[PDB]
RNA sequence: AUAUUGGCGAGAGACCGAUAGCGAACAAGUACAGUGAUGGAAAGAUGAAAAGAACUUUGAAAAGAGAGUGAAAAAGUACGUGAAAUUGUUGAAAGGGAAGGGCAUUUGAUCAGACAUGGUGUUUUGUGCCCUCUGCUCCUUGUGGGUAGGGGACGCAU
RNA sequence: AUGGUG
RNA sequence: CGUGGAGGUCAGUGACGAAGCCUAGACCGUAAGGUCGGGUCGAACGGCCUCUAGUGCAGAUCUUGGUGGUAGUAGC
């Protein structure tokens, strides 16, 4: 296994006065205005990004269930993941149509690769 | 020389590296083993390289060497290895001798995976006959949907029922 | 419901946005030709049509009291064109095989036009009211 | 590829001499394929299309019906096959437009540019 | 034309008169003269399979395990064409056995039960009164109708059941007395055997064995649905070894080219399709409506390259392939709705074709064009071509 | 030899793609305004094809409904795609003195939540790439591939 | 500033 | 990190639906951003290695267009 995943700060950070503003985004952007009270952390105000939420190395870029995450798009890319089983997990570029997913699908799982949004484009 | 042919494809790129999201690349290579390309895994700077790859038959061991470097039409010699998972693992490590250490731990594990994918592929061959998978085209969608909505709507469903009732009286 | 139910539609109408609105959420969930019953009595002077919304410059006026407000009028254009509304919503209805005595405004809309007037756009779904809708 | 200096390969230029190209020119951009027995019958391949004559289609929704062209439309780049016939709900009957490429002619209608104009090209009869 | 179908539904046999070009799928086209429900037996007595050596004798298979013998016969009608009357002469009845197939129907991967049913009638030979009639349960009735006027029982033999396909070698000659039988079935390796004119003895000759195991290591499944025999090949005749050619198809598709004086296994094992597509029965036509065949359908010519054949799934799909497989193309891709159950090259330029969608259909070989459709109302699962006639 | 934004034709672009590029991709020096010199706009896209909605119906009406055409009217000359602001309807939820944000749970709703279904053996039994005969072939000629036939009992199935 | 319409 | 075009390369993806837009769905990035699932839509488009720019918005009594409150108001 792997050791137990930590965020360190699970919350999306959004832009200063995003939402009493629609002219303004929702994408994170410094305050340059020297008076401002988001650039001189008051209490109370929305929280910046600084390196030190940056996670652990270890797990880092773990997607929750343990394994990592590798875009693929036809099946001679995924047979790259015949060595790593248990810690890639592969996932099929939005683009793919309905007919290849379910070849991707059915020799991703004779290999053993965890797919992680199979169910994609596909009934029953 | 060889150093170079790396540097060369790790500054310049492969026709085939990856980078996967986080900060590591693969190499979509058909000949290597780990499927890294590194150092000492991509099978494009080494020449002295060994893998092991299905031919839809068993599991061909597949070998290089300096010398043929500049034949490739043929370059990798090739061995077949037998059913025997041990008397296989004891022939991979049996032809590779002194080559270093690298090839043997890894090589053997190709074998390993292989072979269990083949098992698997196997017992799959055996399973569930039921419930394929299908798609629909979009427009397929669209056209069903509308289509019984008027079907519907086309019948009133009670006069139907009525009448039917009425019938039976 | 489609199955029971039918459709008037009116588009394109030269009115007042703020009237036609009012004028038409009066009448939601009515019967039918009670609701006929209603903006002819509009219409005349006798019983007006309460404004919740658009309040300044409206007389306090005394027959308001049935809806809860001091406050109504009588709009000439309006009850017109909803009124028939009424009217051809009436005949796809019957022409439907539909029930007058089920029948009532199940929904009602407007919604604004292009441009300097304020035109209008109208939608009623007249449907007729079953007795025992559901078990289960 | 493009050896001639003075020819030109614009995307642009070739469609507007396209769609303005006069009627005389509409008449050989509609050439279409002679069928194969007579490719080699008339020792040929591809004629300006006229209209009295009898062809047959290929591609399209029409497959399999043929006739003898009632007129020829050289402004919508079309043929108006006989009885090729849409009906709009009211029963009259719209010749379905067939783009001539599409075509293949069965029988033609000769006259005597027909037969000097197979004669130009080679083809014997 | 005059043809005849098997309706499974009322057990009967209908005949059809019109011209080519009938369809019924529309009031625009010409229609059908005539068809006609003959000697309904019921669901259990519907025809399984029928033959006709000359025109007014044609020999019934019948499911209730009956064998029948029909007289035929014009008369007037009720433009002019006749009709004919269908009523049978003769008859040698439970000729099956069920419960030793349904011992090995748990073995098998189909349905439920497993019927008692021929799948062969025909003459031997091509002059001779020799009828083999064959059982899916490996029963063998080998009946000859006496000069008597009536059929009589020759033989009841033993096969290694149960019996899918058998055939009968009639390509060298008449003459030579001894005959050869290739039958196949479940799980059931190709199996030459051989029968003296004394009609009791069968030995069997050869046996060929599977392809060698398939790609994961797996064993190839064993089912040979049909085949038919070639000449013997040329060249240096070779020892010990029976000199034949055949070609047998599988359920799994596989397209299976065997040459005795090779050896025992196939040299050409060709899937004509993706995974594992099932196939049924078989025809070999020939490029230009030709006709090539012996008159119980083996191919005449030494080399494969030379063969074409038509074969069916259990969808709705026929198709049209080489001696290596390629593909030809579809037939009736456009039209049939459903399993086609039957086909059977005729005259070489002719195709039946009659099934579960109910429209008995006949196409044309080298034109592809669908020439006769008519609506029966019934499932059908067997037809034969009678006198092509004229119409008055 | 040089000059060249005008003319008259050509060929091209690491140019711009409808607020860009000419002012003008369209019935642009057009409509327009000024007494006059002069100033000078906006505005591209149905579809494969008009098959641009027969026919019945309310209504004088503008429009609507039933009904069809098309692969799609969820493309109807307001016509590809259809965003936001802003508005209507239906439902949720709170409110009576405020909305919005931050840290945390609560309650309601709501959604996701494996074609996981084996592994290690142990035995019974067929088959064959296993055994034993008999070959054939290509070349990097080596601790190699590829392949056939007759038989018999290590992988596979049971 | 140049040259123009009133 | 992202935008427009270019030179390679993925024998990349795509009418079995490319872009685009909606999203009270998920994951990833510390963040710029990214990647998938539904939904609508119809024809092109993307990742890696490098080049080149008319390349990133909340503001400018900003420009152009669309909308509102003001209000069915003063009023005719």
């Amino acid at each position: 296994p792997h050791p137990k995943i930590v965020k360190k700060h699970t919350k999306k950070f959004k832009r200063h006065h995003s939402d009493r503003y629609h002219r303004v985004a929702e994408n994170w952007r410094k305050q340059k205005g020297i008076d401002s009270v988001v650039r001189r952390r008051f209490r109370g105000n929305i929280s910046q990004p600084k390196i030190g939420y940056g996670s652990n190395k270890k797990t880092k870029f773990l997607s929750p269930s343990g394994h990592k995450t590798f875009l693929v798009a036809n099946v001679k890319d995924l047979e790259t993941l015949t060595m790593h089983t248990k810690t890639y997990a592969a996932e099929i570029a939005h683009n793919i149509s309905a007919k290849n997913r379910v070849v991707i699908l059915a020799r991703a799982k004779a290999l053993g690769i965890k797919v992680t949004n199979p169910k994609g484009r596909l009934a029953l | 020389s060889d150093e170079i042919v790396w540097q060369v494809i790790n500054q310049s790129f492969c026709s085939h590296r990856i980078k996967a999201p986080n900060g590591q690349n693969f190499c979509r290579n058909e000949y290597n083993v780990t499927g890294l390309c590194t150092r000492q895994s991509c099978p494009l700077a080494n020449s002295k390289y060994a893998t092991v790859k299905c031919d839809n038959g068993k599991l061909y061991l597949y070998m290089k060497t300096p010398e043929r470097a500049h034949t490739p039409a043929k370059l990798w010699e090739r061995i077949k290895l037998s059913k025997n998972y041990t008397k296989a693992l004891q022939q991979i490590d049996e032809h590779l001798l002194h080559w270093s250490k690298f090839f043997r731990h890894k090589c053997k594990q190709r074998f390993t995976k292989l072979t269990q994918v083949m098992i698997t592929e196997r017992r799959l061959a055996l399973r569930e006959e039921e419930r394929h998978y299908v798609g629909v085209a979009p427009k397929v969608k669209r056209r069903e949907q509308n289509r019984e909505r008027k079907a519907l709507v086309a019948a009133k469903i009670e006069k139907a029922i009525e009448k039917e009732l009425m019938d039976r009286l | 419901n489609p199955a029971k139910s039918a459709s008037a539609r009116g588009s394109y109408l030269r009115v007042s946005f703020k009237n036609t609105r009012e004028t038409a959420q009066a009448i939601n969930g009515w019967e039918l030709t009670k609701a006929q019953k209603y903006l002819e009595q509009v219409l005349d002077h006798q019983r007006a049509i309460p404004f919740r919304r658009f309040n300044s410059s409206i007389g306090r006026t005394a027959q308001g009291k049935e809806f809860g407000v001091t406050k109504a009028r009588w709009p000439a254009k309006s009850v017109k064109f909803v009124q028939g509304l009424l009217q051809n919503a009436a005949a796809n209805a019957e022409a439907k095989g539909l029930d007058a005595t089920k029948l009532y405004v199940s929904h009602i809309q407007v919604n604004q036009a292009p441009k300097e007037s304020s035109p209008s756009h109208i939608e009623l779904v007249v449907t007729e009211k079953e007795e025992a809708v559901a078990k289960a | 590829a493009k050896q001639s200096l003075d020819v030109s390969s614009d995307r642009r230029k070739a469609r507007k001499a396209y769609f303005t190209a006069p009627s005389s020119q509409r008449r050989v951009l509609l050439s279409a394929p002679l069928s194969k027995e007579l490719r080699a019958q008339y020792g040929i391949k591809a004629l300006p299309i006229r209209r009295d004559d009898e062809v047959l289609v290929v591609r399209g929704s029409k497959k399999g019906q043929e006739g003898k062209i009632s007129s020829v439309y050289r402004l919508k780049f079309a043929v108006q096959v006989d009885k090729v016939t849409k009906e709009k709900v009211n029963g009259a009957s719209v010749p379905i437009n067939l783009h001539p490429s599409k075509l293949v002619i069965t029988k033609l209608h000769l006259d005597k540019d027909r037969k000097a104009l197979i004669q130009r090209k080679g083809g014997k009869l | 034309m005059r043809l005849l179908v098997s309706c499974v539904d009322s057990g009967s046999i209908k005949e059809v008169l019109c011209n080519i070009g009938t369809d019924t799928s529309v009031q625009s086209a010409l229609q059908p003269f005539h068809v006609a429900p003959h000697l309904a037996e019921g669901l259990k007595a519907y025809v399984d399979r029928m033959w006709v050596i000359s025109e007014d004798e044609a020999i019934l298979a019948r499911n209730s395990g009956v064998v029948e013998l029909v007289k035929i016969s014009k008369h007037l009608k009720e433009p002019k064409f006749d009709i004919s009357e269908f009523e049978i002469t003769s008859s040698v009845s439970d000729l099956f056995d069920d419960a030793k197939l349904e011992s090995l129907s748990s073995k098998s991967v189909k349905r439920t039960k497993l019927v008692d049913g021929f799948v062969t009638l025909c003459p031997i030979k091509k002059s001779n009164n020799t009828f083999v009639a064959a059982t899916k349960s490996g029963l063998l009735h080998i009946i000859k109708k006496g000069e008597d006027k009536k059929l009589i029982k020759l033989a009841s033999l033993g096969l290694k059941a149960p019996v899918e396909f058998l055939q009968l070698y009639d390509l060298e000659d008449t003459d030579t007395d001894k005959y050869i039988f290739a039958y196949g079935g479940e799980e059931n390796l190709i199996k030459l055997v051989e029968i003296d004119s004394s009609f009791q003895s069968l030995k069997q000759i050869w046996e060929a064995k599977n392809v060698k195991n398939d790609r994961l290591d797996m064993r190839v499944p064993v089912w040979p649905m049909a085949l038919r025999f070639l000449e013997p090949s040329p060249g240096k005749t070779e020892k010990g070894k029976l000199n034949y050619q055949f070609a047998a198809i599988t359920r799994w598709s596989h397209l299976t080219k065997y040459s005795t004086q090779h050896g025992r296994k196939p040299f050409a094992q060709i899937d004509l399709l993706p995974n594992r597509e099932p196939l049924s029965q078989m025809e070999v036509f020939d490029a230009k409506g030709e006709n090539v065949v012996s008159s119980l359908g083996n191919f005449q010519s030494e080399t494969f390259n030379e063969l074409n054949v038509i074969t069916t799934d259990y969808k709705k799909n026929v198709f049209k392939f080489d001696g290596n497989g390629r593909m030809l193309g579809k037939v009736g891709r456009d039209d049939i709705t459903g399993s086609s159950t039957y086909i059977h090259v005729h005259d070489g330029k002719y195709l039946l074709q009659g099934g579960l969608d109910r429209y008995v259909r006949i196409f044309d070989i080298k034109t592809n064009k669908m020439l006769v459709k008519v609506y029966v109302g019934s499932r059908i699962n067997f037809i034969v071509m009678l006198d092509d006639v004229e119409i008055e």
